[PDB]
């Protein structure tokens, strides 16, 4: 019994990349044009993408041209579907279809199909961060040496930007690396270390860019 | 280029009888022309091929006919296995376009919905998050609306919904809609509703409740 | 000049899949053998993949045999690296590689690079759903016909089995098709239709089994 | 199926010293062997292959030497742009093995990290998830650990951490690491504490604070 098995699927942010794979079994597909089918929510299939043999016609559908490019493996039977500048109505699920028939000639319909696998674009292609105080901590030493900072979590995509008192504060600042959390979504902290004698006189705001949300916070930090 | 139009999207029918599905074509395509059943989350299966060809194993109770412009798949003696969704195809050499898709259900008298409201839990919202839950209980047809108002401002975007087959016994419908708000969000505000829209109702229903009671 | 860009990443929970691919401009693949290589967290570097001229020969890391596979399109000049069963060890950032020299000989470092790609492992490969009351409405109709469920909330993967009562209450029980959240966990809902007039005098049990975090919970559904 | 052994794995160094990184195989490679420098985040860039060979656009102070089984990379007159990490590589036609990396940085003096630990915000708080942030300020050398305790129950799997870059004027690294735990969670305990070892620390130091002050 011919079959197919596609792999890839997962969730994807709107302007994303996605790339599925397609394998088979009891079969070959040198001889066979491979496909790319769509079921979308709304129940109707869309054909997506063909492959001939031996790579000679690659034709898509309208709706992604430009965006999804089809590849085939003869030597390990293997199709592939790249997605890009992926969009929310390329949510749906995606089939690889073989075209063939008890004896292949020039047309055939789709006689083996794969049970498909879930592709699901969000909306959103980008999100503010939410930004959180850094308090100073009560018990610090008198004289000076005291630390604070913003915390800048759950923002996406990289990168966002950091500025203490519009930059009139930037002796002492680190501004570390951003971390990827299990959400997909990422998470940096801005700190400054300045004199304890200096909380209560100088205000401490931190200025927090995020660019691909056009996105701007301005924090005050205070003890407690 | 060719736009295939099937019709119609839904036909309901019983057990044993013969039921025509069509398929028309924008512009003629000989006899190129697939029919395929598909059921829910289930991969495509080919049943006809050439307008007319019948692959090996399909029982011959589907029969197709057509050429150039207008197609028919007939199925004489509708089973239950039968009950599915059939999709039209035009093949070429390197592309093809399909149908919208035609449901085939077991037909029914209308039945109005049953609707139903559920307050997030206590012990969820302590963890930051309401889910607020709307049940459309056994009614049919399968069409039908769910509007979320919260304070009287129409909701988009932050809620989900999923439909249950035809049932075995009823065969009517069921769907439960979801609408996730934060914590926070969902104390900024005291009335939740959800408004159904079904063609067995008089006008639309509302199912309401206020936040704290 | 000679440029190489690599698409595809992203987050993964182990156990899963993800295919990678990677792209040129400049120059043309056919003449290079490619190679995927992956930088670790500890920061060396680990040869992961090569496939040869004419995908005559594909050659894999011991760690990856059996679950990774590389294949190559030179017509349009694309590389593909298939990633299974992914392990976090798999986390790296992975880079496409060409060998290549000013004049090609038998054995030539990789001498371009693309920029990188980066792949996250998540440690857990399931999670196991928490379950809520819906309690049914205290102005339901006064004679019969109430209805509540269960919530079954941020699972993953598919699927969770409800039954009530251990079994015995199945009339008027509809268990839904789960809803994939954007934050890649599943949902559903349980609910059954009672007489409103066995409220507190039936007691009401939704018994949720997720076979592939092995967790099960049942919860008492109550009035109010 | 060939081992390659760098040594060091960090080597310490002022601009303008001359260094030499040494590569081990495991068996006789004869003279395939490349070497490569890495910048944080960007691309590995191809300096020396065929043992000694280097390649056009590479400056002359980097320079390659070895056959057999012992290979150096020697750097004449390290200049800042130097600062990175190198990799050597055995590449065979159809494989390769790489070594483990030799990072290169700034020569300092020892500097104990000052230790900073944070509450969450009471805004974040009542979102459902709770943030702990512990500040490891202007230390040398970059290794260090930090274990996160709980009412003395060290915690695994739910921390991450952040270097930065060595510092441009006093040649430091500082570090970040973020507990996080939902609401629920964060308050079924009461003390917090993140433990810091380092080599200039005489013993670790532990900064704690009680939820709710």
């Amino acid at each position: 019994e011919v079959q197919l098995v596609e792999s890839g699927g997962g969730l994807v942010k709107a302007g994303g990349s996605l790339i599925l794979s397609c394998g088979v079994s009891n079969f070959r597909i040198s001889a066979h044009t491979m496909n790319w089918v769509r079921r979308v929510p709304g129940g109707g299939l869309e054909w997506v993408a063909s492959i001939s043999t031996s790579s000679t016609y690659r034709d898509y559908a309208d709706a992604v041209k430009g965006r999804f490019t089809v590849s085939r493996d003869d030597l390990e039977d293997f199709v592939y579907l790249q997605m890009h500048k992926m969009r929310v109505e390329d949510t749906a699920i995606y089939y690889c279809a073989r075209k063939g028939s008890d004896r292949l000639s020039d047309n055939d319909p789709f006689d083996a199909w794969g049970p498909g696998t879930v592709v699901t674009v969000s909306p959103a292609s980008t999100k503010g961060p939410s930004v959180f105080p850094l308090a100073p901590s009560s018990k610090s030493t008198s004289g000076g040496t005291a630390a604070l900072g913003c915390l800048v979590k759950d923002y996406f995509p990289e990168p966002v930007t950091v500025s203490w008192n519009s930059g009139a504060l930037t002796s002492g600042v680190h501004t570390f690396p951003a971390v990827l959390q299990s959400s997909g979504l990422y998470s940096l902290s801005s700190v400054v270390t300045v004199p304890s004698s200096s909380l209560g006189t100088q205000t401490y705001i931190c200025n927090v860019n995020h660019k691909p949300s056009n996105t701007k916070v301005d924090k005050k930090v205070e003890p407690k | 280029d060719v736009v295939m139009t099937q019709s119609p999207s839904t036909l309901s029918a019983s057990v044993g009888d013969t039921i025509t599905i069509t398929c028309r074509a924008s512009q003629s395509i000989e006899t190129w022309l697939a029919w395929y059943q598909q059921k829910p989350g289930k991969a495509p299966k080919l049943l006809i091929y050439k307008a007319s060809t019948l692959k090996t194993g399909v029982p011959s109770r589907f029969s197709g006919s057509g050429s150039g412009t207008e197609f028919t798949l007939t199925i004489s003696g509708l089973q239950f296995d039968d009950f599915a969704t059939y999709h039209c195809q035009h093949y070429a050499g390197y592309s093809a376009t399909f149908g919208q898709g035609t449901r085939v259900e077991i037909k029914r008298t209308v039945a109005a919905p049953s609707v139903f409201i559920f307050p997030p839990s206590d012990e969820q919202l302590k963890s930051g998050t309401a889910s607020v839950v709307c049940l459309l209980n056994n009614f049919y047809p399968r069409e039908a609306k769910v509007q979320w108002k919260v304070d009287n401002a129409l909701q988009s975007g932050n809620s989900q919904e999923s439909v249950t087959e035809q049932d075995s016994k009823d065969s009517t419908y069921s769907l439960s809609s979801t609408l996730t708000l934060s914590k926070a969000d969902y104390e900024k505000h005291k009335v939740y509703a959800c408004e159904v829209t079904h063609q067995g109702l008089s006008s639309p229903v509302t199912k309401s409740f206020n936040r704290g009671e």
